[PDB]
């Protein structure tokens, strides 16, 4: 503690109350003169300071330093997702004490354990014959690290595997469990530093900090702390061009980004990571758009006339693939805003995404299968899936997760209607080409070819199946009438009937001759007809034995309701047909009469229907989300009542905590 | 004696097509997420569209237990509707008296589990569930709830 | 090299009808707020006003980076309100060269910060200030701001 | 965001601790002892106990123990006057502000106005309040008194205490009519600080044509040190800085003089309200809505010129920010 390093690269003195040897070798550094003064004795030593000296990046002092930069790069092929390089790696044979401890890294990198435990306990078997000091109880580290994930990953098997994969997958033979358990019964950390020969720690002091749980206590302290500094820094002052904010917070983000990312060290995938980068990404743009946005009356702007914007690099990109859940927008959008800055350059990130489709492709088109690589790729694998959307560049990328994603993802993570909001997410910032399309078609045949299962019901949790899929394709193209679907339509007769609903919900997307042969296999005669009918816009009006069907199903539902009320079992119905019928009535789309005599079955319907005799102390504000329909803003043109409308609207928004309420008629009227 | 108050929770859980037992002793968390929200689905052709009813209705349990059942823990050692039936109950503020029972039924759910409780020191187990409300093509499902506050 | 955002900024103070130079320079801090608030105080009236220009104003000022000085420290060992003056540097996003200065000065200041910090683990000193910005009854006050770059 | 009452209240404690942190000050250097170690303490949880004023509803003798301590038993380094009187406003919500505690305030006051000398240390003020406030503050929640102290003080006085006479002089409607008589005579006739000051202490009542001159006075002024400040470079923000003033008294028929159009071009509030036709909508600082009474911001949303582009900006704010007031205005008054 002689000195305080500043994190910028520059250092101040601490604790030194003798001469100024980092002041005498700072001023050596910027003299020719005086370097030239020295034997090769102190060359030797020269030589080898440069490296690592120069690999880091300290300057100078805090004093004359001008205009500091850092160097931001990333050797770490682990970080960089190209795991077929790394298994070539592997497959080489054995060279030296640190080759192994590098191949010992990328064999943990791959997810299983077993021979790199095996390989860590011959290392530690021969380390002491190289008598090399710090790799030995970074071995150490090594071995804990690795059985404590083992372990964490047993527990999470250990019962949830069951219920999850429907089969106890036991990917280690119980041999290897029982030696493990019976070589580390007792061995707890805190002595890992206690009883290493007294020679270690004299040369050592610095490493210890990663044997215990203080492997995030000293980071996330700062982080921490300066979240809430910039965040009362605010849009009022405390303002340089760059000595404002995140200065040091870059510094030390790619200080200790690859620490453990270069030397070489094993969790890297832990949810201290996961936090440390999660916080880190959103101090950078709140910063960035913080500028953005602020109000400056003369002064504000004067200073730092220039913004940094927080242009993301593709260090960040990866690091949003790998240890991000909220991904950053995902609640920071409904929270925080966006505007645009330059996603920029590309050098190889189209690779990267190929690096990523490929791999997955060939797993899951392969029938060997690791449960946990699978557990350790598909949650990094959604959240880059789920935030390439953003992204636009040569459709290099788009193809390949579009047939990975259509062909390879796992149905028991994700059902039908998750699967088209990502397919339709993705078009948010991307159009549409052929080739994409095409794929999407070829997907649709391959569903078609499934729908011969007696009691597969496809199930979701979103109610969208792959008639939207026809949907967004006539969305973009109309002019996209199918051919392979009319030969299945064609080629399927009356005496089985279990691709009826596929065919009326995929109905658009066919040929004149399958338009004739479905309308000669029409059917209808209960209520979901109806409504697939309304839903793809080929019914217009409404004959009499309509309006019977309806009135039949509303005494229904009038004479189970009353049952209902009798016992005092209060009533859902999810699908909530009444609040659509409440809708036809309201557009004067049905103008009969008969359904007076069932108001007061639903608060909707009331509000709906009788807006003379509806009390306003019922009104859920839900109410205005359900859609963005204009069939909101024709109901909102109200005169007449409009002064509980806007009681209701003011009593909202004297929170102001729901952006929704508020840009709905943001410029809607405009 | 002041105010540290507190209530408690059953969660019962089943898998359909027998009669198979699984419940949860008691929920602490129980962080029970509703989203409704909409972003844009409607082309607008055909002149008079003459419906719309497009609702993101989505469903989110969470419930930790230890109690799982060997019964047929061991059996299957050696899928269904997992289905949910949550039970709780009610207090008048007036009375502050046990007389009402509150239940809450999922015909239709699908555990989907994250497999990444990477953390680096033993807890004390608490192993979170997270589940996610699915729902058939038919009708009805979602939620269904029985009053029991008779007098 | 890569992504980093860098500049300067000083830290300079003197004296009010006083020769003395003692302060804290450079200080990587210089932190510096401004607010107008507003509240319920005209709530009636005569009903024949013309107007005052109320506006309740707030300007806070922080420096840290120690080093104060020691000859005035020493011959003030054995209330002017001070004299504050701070300099920053514009660059020009096109040309990116010391073309432009920003000279900012206040009359009256009142440093007014907190003296009890008491940190267990010992910082490198680290004796955070912060200051008030007066203003007199006469006129001016506030910030003088004087714009170089006269090319 | 802030609502300002919750579920507030609980007398008990929180008027015991109130009174309680007011105790200390009594035992103070003005009366015995100044050790530093009882200031780093000083304030370090109290001056915004002093803000809890917006927070829990208190008692009548909390107002009163609010109140006639501070005015002595305290020391100087300022910590000042913007804040007591900000306080002494934020408390209004609170509670009624008359018999309870005005009966105190007024001498609080005259006691003010006991203070100043001929040529001492001028006045300060700290963050601009002016003293003098007390003639408005009087009338924010009652009307004019009939204050007998100060009167007597400023019966007695009769020259060389150009300060005593000016600065007591903004105390003019609490004194007595013989006072406010007596004061009328050997007072600043027409200087620019001291016509705002009679002006806003309610003994004008009209613009004269000699007050035009000195606006115009004061106009030229400003604008030849807006002339040398261009030649120097130099740009200036004051407190005492009247130029909005003159240009929304022009707006809203207080002058009627047409020679004051020359300035337009100097300050963007001068463009924005003096001329509407040709004002550049871009240099309106939207901050500024702040600052405007609720008939200045509801006459301003009467008038065409200043209604294409302040809801546009006001709709983009209110997108872009979180704030309660603007959105409580455009819908209140805007809409």
């Amino acid at each position: 503690y002689d000195y305080h390093f500043e994190v910028n690269g520059t250092v101040v003195r601490h604790k030194n109350k003798g001469f100024g040897y980092m002041e005498r070798f700072f001023e050596l550094k910027e003299s020719c003169d005086e370097r030239s003064k020295l034997s090769k004795k102190q060359y030797e030593r020269f030589n080898a300071l440069f490296n690592f000296f120069e690999k880091n990046g300290v300057i100078c002092m805090a004093k004359d330093a001008g205009t500091l930069n850092t160097s931001i790069e990333i050797n770490s092929l682990a970080y960089h997702g190209k795991y077929d390089v790394m298994k070539k790696f592997i497959e080489e044979q054995s060279v030296s004490i640190e080759d192994d401890y590098k191949k010992a890294f990328f064999l943990a990198c791959l997810g299983r354990w077993e021979e790199s435990y095996d390989l860590y306990s011959n290392i530690i078997l021969n380390s002491i014959d190289e008598s090399n000091g710090c790799v030995y109880y970074l071995s150490q580290i090594n071995r804990y690290r690795i059985y404590q994930s083992i372990t964490q990953a047993v527990t999470q098997f250990n019962g949830l595997g069951l219920l999850t994969f429907g089969r106890h997958y036991k990917p280690f033979t119980d041999e290897f469990l029982a030696r493990i358990e019976r070589e580390m019964t007792n061995f707890n950390i805190d002595d890992l530093f206690n009883g290493m020969p007294f020679e270690f720690q004299k040369k050592y002091k610095i490493l210890e900090f990663l044997s215990d749980n203080q492997f995030l206590y000293d980071d996330t302290v700062k982080l921490f702390e300066l979240t809430n500094k910039v965040r009362s820094e605010m849009s009022e002052g405390s303002y340089s061009f760059g000595m404002s904010s995140d200065i040091v917070v870059l510094l030390r983000l790619y200080d200790n980004l690859r620490f453990l990312y270069e030397n070489c060290l094993w969790s890297v995938s832990f949810h201290e990571f996961h936090q440390y980068i999660r916080n880190s990404m959103s101090l950078l743009i709140e910063k960035a758009e913080y500028e953005r946005t602020r109000d400056i009356d003369e002064l504000g702007f004067s200073f730092f006339g220039k913004k940094s914007g927080f242009f993301m690099e593709y260090y960040d990109f990866v690091n949003i693939s790998r240890h991000f859940k909220i991904d950053d927008i995902k609640n920071l959008e409904r929270s925080c805003s966006i505007d645009k800055i330059r996603f920029g350059e590309q050098e190889k990130i189209e690779e990267y995404l190929v690096g990523i489709a490929e791999e997955i492709t060939k797993q899951f088109s392969a029938n060997g299968m690791n449960v946990v690589f699978y557990t350790q790729f598909i949650s990094e694998a959604k959240a880059a899936l789920y935030f390439a959307k953003y992204v636009k560049l040569s459709e290099e990328g788009l193809g390949k997760i579009v047939k990975a994603l259509l062909f390879y993802f796992p149905e028991r993570d994700l059902d039908i209607g998750k699967r088209y909001v990502w397919l339709e997410r993705l078009t948010k910032c991307n159009e549409l080409p052929k080739s994409i399309i095409s794929i999407i078609d070829d997907f649709l045949v391959l569903q078609a070819e499934k729908h011969i299962d007696q009691n597969y019901s496809e199930v979701s949790s979103n109610g969208l199946y792959s008639r939207d899929y026809g949907a967004l394709i006539k969305h973009f193209e109309k002019n996209f009438i199918s051919k392979r679907l009319s030969e299945i339509t064609l080629c399927l007769t009356q005496d089985k009937q279990k691709q009826i609903d596929f065919l009326f919900k995929l109905l658009p997307l066919l040929s004149t001759n399958a338009k004739s042969h479905l309308l000669s296999f029409k059917s209808v005669e209960n209520i979901n007809d109806l409504m697939n009918g309304i839903r793809i816009g080929l019914i217009d009006e409404f004959t009499p034995e309509h309006e019977e069907l309806i009135i039949e199903y509303l005494e229904t539902r009038k004479v189970n309701y009353i049952v209902e009320k009798e016992k005092g079992i209060q009533t859902f119905s999810s699908n909530d047909y009444m609040s659509t019928f409440g809708i036809w009535y309201f557009l004067e789309e049905i103008n009969n009469s008969k359904m007076e005599e069932f108001i007061g079955m639903d608060d909707q319907y009331d509000f709906f229907v009788d807006p003379e005799n509806f009390d306003y102390k019922k009104f859920i504000p839900s109410w205005l989300k359900n859609y963005n329909d204009k069939l909101l803003g024709k109901i909102a043109g109200n005169k007449h009542m409009k002064h509980h409308v806007i009681e209701v609207l003011k009593e909202r928004v004297k929170n102001s905590n729901d952006k929704r309420y508020l840009e709905i008629l943001m410029n809607y009227f405009i | 004696m002041k105010t540290v108050i507190q209530d408690t929770a059953d969660v019962y859980f089943k898998r359909k097509s027998d009669g198979k037992l699984v419940f949860t002793a008691e929920a602490q968390t129980a962080s029970f997420s509703q989203a409704i929200s909409e972003e844009k689905l409607r082309g607008g052709i055909g002149n008079k569209p003459l419906y719309i009813l497009k609702s993101e209705k989505e469903i989110n349990l969470t419930v930790k237990n230890a109690f799982f059942d060997l019964e047929w823990l061991a059996m299957t050692q050696g899928s269904e509707r997992y289905e949910v039936e949550y039970r709780t109950i009610a207090y008048n503020p007036d009375t502050e008296e046990v007389y009402s029972d509150i239940y809450i039924q999922f015909p239709n759910v699908s555990p989907s589990g994250e497999f990444e409780m990477s953390l680096e020191n033993g807890n004390a187990l608490a192993p979170e569930i997270k589940f996610e409300a699915l729902a058939d093509t038919d009708t009805d499902e979602m939620a269904v709830v029985i009053e029991a506050s008779r007098d």
